[PDB]
């Protein structure tokens, strides 16, 4: 869900249900929707080890 | 034997694996350092809580 | 063991970003791409209703 190369599920409830089930807390998961023009914006985390 | 040390108890879920404990890890459960902070302003105190 | 000798784990809830995306159901490139150079009669027994 960081890219778009995929025609979605045709039930728009199904699509948004599963997108934000996956994308919910992901370490990569998109911070704000995937902008149509823009970077997918992986969230940056307060720290790393 | 020497100066009596002092033990302190932080109640933890019994279901915390032993593996986080078979290492130098933080007693509280999560890395609190400022060594890990990204200097993005509020990193530390996000790095933490 | 990750870097730093930390014993790590993957499992299969970890694949939810890959296989739970609607890329699983998109084959139209495949079914059209295998279509060319047509194929012989297949004894359409289980292939026909």
């Amino acid at each position: 869900y960081l890219g778009r190369g995929a025609p979605p599920l045709l039930d728009n409830a199904a699509a948004v249900y599963l997108r934000n089930a996956v994308v919910a807390g992901n370490r990569l998961g998109p911070a704000q929707p995937l902008p149509v023009f823009g970077c997918a914006q992986v969230p940056r985390r307060a720290g790393m080890d | 034997h020497g100066q009596d040390a002092v033990c302190e108890f932080i109640a933890t879920p019994v279901a915390t694996d032993i593996n986080y404990f078979r290492r130098p890890c933080n007693p509280r459960g999560r890395a609190a350092g400022g060594v890990y902070a990204g200097d993005k302003e509020g990193d530390v105190i996000a790095l933490m809580y | 063991w990750g870097k730093d000798h930390q014993v790590l784990r993957l499992s299969m809830e970890n694949a939810v970003g890959t296989v739970c995306h609607p890329s699983l159901m998109n084959i139209d490139a495949a079914v059209g791409g295998v279509n060319h150079d047509p194929v012989e009669a297949a004894n359409p027994y289980g292939a026909y209703v």
